[PDB]
């Protein structure tokens, strides 16, 4: 559960992508 | 459409080079013909320009922003993906785990039958652990040779 976060990270990661 | 804009175009300077040469030849509708095409020929050159101006700044923005959600888009579902593969062999492991748990504790043996298969099992070998009793070794089912196969089951019963 604590790797949910992680994907969590990867929302993060689309907000990063998006520019 | 530049066919269309080249091919008006191109009979607008065929009209005036027909009409120069008889102009030369010489010393009309001709001419007012020449000049309404060469006129509609600048009208639609000027028109096709902008439009394809217009187009090529939409179609640069568009793909550039098309571009930009696409990758967006497919990161996600990439990562997305593999971290649905992840949980899902996860939770396979852990639904494997419970239905092992679960025929553990549901399934048991019933002490007064294991009690009365010793008591009717302590005459003959036949259900009764020997010593030097391993996988495949003189330790059977049946409790005599001559017992079960020449016994009741093969005499009374055959």
């Amino acid at each position: 559960l604590e790797r949910v976060i992680e994907m969590i990270q990867n929302c993060l990661a689309s907000l990063p992508d998006d520019l | 459409t530049r066919e269309r804009l080249l091919s008006a175009l191109e009979d607008l300077e065929v009209l005036s080079r027909e009409l120069i040469e008889m102009l030369a030849i010489s010393r009309e509708n001709q001419v007012l013909e020449l000049l309404i095409h060469r006129d509609g020929d600048f009208q639609e050159l000027m028109k096709l320009a902008l439009n394809q101006g217009k187009v090529h700044h939409e179609m640069q923005a568009l793909e550039k922003e098309v571009e930009k959600r696409d990758s967006d888009i497919q990161q996600l579902q990439k990562q997305l993906k593999e971290a649905e593969q992840i949980l899902a062999t996860a939770v396979y492991q852990a639904k494997e785990k419970l239905k092992s748990i679960e025929k553990a504790r549901k399934g048991a043996i019933s002490s007064e039958e294991i009690i009365k298969y010793a008591h009717r099992i302590s005459a003959s070998n036949a259900v009764c652990a020997p010593l030097t009793w391993v996988p495949g070794d003189p330790r059977r089912p049946y409790p005599t040779d001559l017992e079960m196969r020449s016994g009741l089951l093969g005499q009374m019963n055959n």
